[PDB]
RNA sequence: ACAGCAGCAGGCGCGAAAAUUACCGAAGCCUCCAAGAGGGCGGUAGUGAAGAGACGUGAAAACAAGUGUGUGUAAAAACCACAUGAGUAACUGGAGGUCAAGGCUGGUGCCAGCAUCCGCGGUAAUACCAGCUCCAGGAGUGUCUAUGAUGAUUGCUGCGAUUAAAAGGUCCGUAGUCGAAGAACAGUACUUGUUUGUAAUGUGGCUUAUCGAGAGCCGAAUAGAACGAGAAGAGUUCAGAGUAAGGAGCGAAGGAGGGCUAGAUUAUUGAGCAGCGAGAGGUGAAAUUUGAUGACCUGCUUAGGAGUAACAGAGGCGAAAGCGCUAGUCAAGAACGAAUCCGAUGAUCAAGGACGUAGGCUGGAGGAUCGAAGACGAUUAGAGACCGUAGUAGUUCCAGCAGUAAACGAUGCCUACGCUGUUGUGGUUAUGAGCACGGCAGAAGAGAAAUCUAGUAGGGCUUUGGGGAGAGUACGCGCGCAA
RNA sequence: UGAGUGCAGGGUUCUAGAUCUGAUACAAGUCGUAACAAGGCAGCUGUAGGAGAACCUGUAGCUGGAUCA
């Protein structure tokens, strides 16, 4: 079940059996890597990239042609961002709620949210400062 | 012993519920158990439709109802003869009572 | 608590547990050595200070005969039931008696005598069977 | 998450008692695959087919007339030679027949091959 | 001046509790300068129903225990051999049920007593006190006291927690215990071989004292350690692998979920003014009470502070406590659709931290209605109460403290396997159906039943009960302004 | 190296104490009758006042209720 809530939801996509190569689609592979490293130079997040190649250029899942991963592709064009990009998003909603909070100060449901927010934040720290990903003192921005 | 399924009372996925007052003696009631009913009552008494027809100015005349929704307690309801005691297999039954005039 | 490398959990929990049990607490932490007779010795001697009677628990109706005696070996002061038929005719004031249980788990009044926890056994150093029975008398 | 080996030891047991002839299994793991080979060796059931879905993995099986009950022990002690009977005389119905399965450095066998081959080992399930 | 019996005998005390101020150039050993000397160490008997063997108390013809010789020993006694006399030898607890065995005869009359427990006796006692017959074990049988079993009433094997005793008010969270599939790798646990490691006791045997315990000889052995071996499970790693495991993100939509800003239709009270001219209120029936200083009722004006009727439900939302007028605004969450991204990030939780109806407390704002306390009127033997009149703290808001509820579906949280019909709510749809959250009615199993959040089961983790009472009380400690 | 012994304190276990206040047993004493029937005002849980005494009254909750409607 979810993590802080008692949630049972089951809404997923399905992986495919074989993967084979895109032959209907109308670009090169060498295109279709230049538009990922264009994409990734103007500040997307990787999810997105995912997004648009599906979406507008016409390619599944993002793999069938490069046989490498969107994320060691950018590992390998030195792209790499200073933060992974999920410590990242759990530290943007936590400034959010205490923005909020700052003006509102009444609001105990964002309250409430604010402590299973940030107990989230330290348990996906620990697990990145142990594969060597942040320095050991590394610490929120709050 | 439990003695209903249901706890006496309609409330399924809730904490609370408003509560109503007593028709008779105003104690409170949730709104949930109180037993309830419904009145249309017209204005005029049957035994003056005979003469109306004579009293009114107009060619032709309906006359006016009014509504009401009362709210009893278990003991009220109880007294007054609005419910009454009943079987170990009797208690199962559920049916929609008339509206009163 | 039921893993493979969970026995100091396990054993712990377990420990605890018996408290909950009257005789093991009892031997653990209450005062089992109060007694003239119990964990301390089986018998106890002490001299007869005053002659005393005491009704039967309902629904039964009689005079149950009982002795004052004080105990050496603590200097308590305690009440015993004197059980044959003629019995207290053979105790006279300030005798050494001998004095027994009753055979309960704890020291736990039996029949109808309510309060009474031991019973006389011997009287000047002969048997009150024998004494009553005119068996054997007084070593006088 | 459930015990693989225990999942699959109430599928069989929960169908087998609604009269049931076969079943599909959803979660397997490499020991369930050697148990379910166990119990065709005996004749306990008759037809497997393994699923390679990428997620995991699933088998359907025909189940016997014979099987009247199977059973997981959690957790897996340790024995030696001199303690099997114990458990055996424990689990098993009879002298007569039934097995009791131990994983061994010579694999799964049963307590009659733990004599022969002289070996104790850890305890994992049984049918009869 | 001398002296120290937890050496051997012995005495006094203390206790419910324990032997002779005995013989010893012999047996087993130790000590010396020794073909010898020393030893209360050790051996021999005496005493005692702590324990353990074998046998007497007659047979149908014909029976212990005595005695004398020899033996035996260091000297003895007992034991054994032969020979003499003979004719002796059972008690303890019971007889209503459990529990084997008498309604037998005489006393006693809720007395005297008996009885582990249940129970007997008030003049017809199979239960008391005795006589007589039976029963049980028998050189033995009763009682008291610790303990093991009884006992699945301590539960690893193996108990319980809807109503019998028993799931923390809700979340977060550390220590602790527990943790995918696929392909490979390594040997410290794990299992096993060989070798060590046990005198007595115990275990499997055989041999000699009339027999039986006893004595003498044999074989194997626990835990622990030394060196090898096997690799299923456990462990470590990898990525042309991507959970009906989790987190991040995208699209369209739904809800009394929460904070803030600005508005609203009535209603209940209070004042002003106008009309009218005698009662209003309240109850089962009445009295307190209010009205010619004009009530009540009907108009028009105003002033406040609460609340959101009917629609409105076995409907919805929230972690729980809880949430119902209309617009605008600010954050985050649940579910659904689908070829998005990262890759073990996870389950449960002592300590520690955050929320928690109502009533209560500290300070400010305010004060319509209702109303603890207090005061009256009735009713009653008496009402201090129930009913009526009136009336204060509180009831509302902001900033905090507090920490309890029949905080209940009296049913912990994850995760499984499971029959049918019907009815809802929100999305999606090959229009056949699905996914999440519910209600209802049977069935089969289950259970002491009532009934079923209770079916199946050695899955994981925490809380928790052990006949009534005393007691959720005393002492100590921690929090709180107090309660 | 130190036995013994001064003087202050602590830590443990027992015991005295004017007086006050619990509990338990009281054959059957005095005053009421609070609970069990709609027990004569339906009962019970929390909290706050009050009262010869059981208890009574306000406020929120529960059915184990006298209603599965
Ligand atoms: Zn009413």
């Amino acid at each position: 079940a979810r993590m802080y809530s008692n949630g049972k939801g089951q809404s997923k996509s399905v992986t495919p059996y074989n993967l084979t190569y895109p032959t209907y689609i109308k670009h090169s592979k060498e295109e279709i890597v230049d538009v990922i490293l264009n994409l990734a130079r103007k500040g997307t997040p990787p999810s997105q990239i995912g997004n648009i190649l599906r979406d507008n250029y016409g390619v599944g899942k993002s793999f069938a042609v490069t046989k490498t991963k969107i994320l060691t592709l950018l590992k390998i064009a030195g792209l790499k961002p200073v933060i992974p990009e999920d410590l990242n998003n759990i530290v943007k909603k936590c400034v959010n709620i205490k923005a909020h909070l700052a003006k509102y100060t009444n609001d105990k449901s964002s309250k409430y949210q604010l402590i299973q927010m940030q107990s989230c934040l330290y348990r996906v720290a620990r697990y990145y400062k142990s594969k060597n990903e942040l320095p050991a003192g590394w610490k929120p921005p709050f | 012993t439990k003695k209903r399924s249901n706890n006496g009372r309609s409330k399924k996925n809730r904490g609370h519920t408003r509560c109503v007052r007593c028709e008779h003696c105003s104690a409170m009631v949730p709104n949930d158990k109180a037993i309830k009913k419904f009145v249309v009552r017209s204005v005029i008494d049957a035994a003056s439709l005979d003469d109306l027809k004579i009293a009114t100015i107009y060619e032709e005349y309906e006359v006016p109802k009014s509504y009401y929704k009362l709210n009893y307690c278990v003991s009220c309801a109880v007294h007054i003869k609005l419910v009454r005691v009943r079987s170990r297999w009797e208690r199962k039954i559920r049916k929609e009572q008339r509206v009163s005039a | 608590m039921y893993g493979l490398l969970a026995a100091r959990n396990l054993k712990k929990n377990r420990h605890k547990r018996r408290y909950a049990d009257k005789d093991f607490a009892k031997k653990a932490r209450g005062d089992i050595y109060q007694n003239a007779v119990g964990y301390s010795a089986p018998h106890a001697k002490g001299i007869v200070t005053e002659k005393l009677g005491v009704e039967a628990k309902q629904p039964n109706s009689a005079i149950r005969k009982c002795v004052r005696v004080h105990i050496v070996r603590l200097n308590k002061k305690v009440i015993a039931y004197v059980p044959h038929d003629g019995g207290l005719n053979q105790i006279e004031i300030n005798d050494e008696v001998i004095v027994e249980g009753l055979g309960k788990k704890g020291c736990r009044s039996k029949g109808d005598i309510p309060g009474v926890r031991f019973r006389v056994c011997k009287v000047q150093k002969v048997s009150l069977k024998a004494l009553v029975t005119k068996k054997k008398e007084r070593p006088a | 998450m459930m015990d693989k080996l225990a999942n699959l030891c109430i599928t069989i047991n929960n169908a087998n008692r609604a009269q049931k002839r076969s079943v599909v299994i959803r979660r397997i793991s490499k020991v369930c695959r050697l148990f379910l080979e166990s119990m065709q060796k005996h004749g306990y059931i008759t037809d497997i087919v393994y699923i390679d879905d990428h997620r995991e993995g699933k088998a359907v099986v025909g189940l016997s007339g014979r099987l009247n009950r199977c059973g997981a022990i959690c957790p897996r002690y340790d024995v030696e030679l001199k303690d099997v009977e114990r458990y055996r005389a424990n689990l098993l119905p009879s002298r007569g027949f039934g097995h009791l399965i131990v994983t061994s450095s010579k694999g799964l066998i049963d307590h009659r091959e733990c004599i022969q081959h002289n070996t104790g080992g850890k305890i994992l399930g049984y049918f009869y």
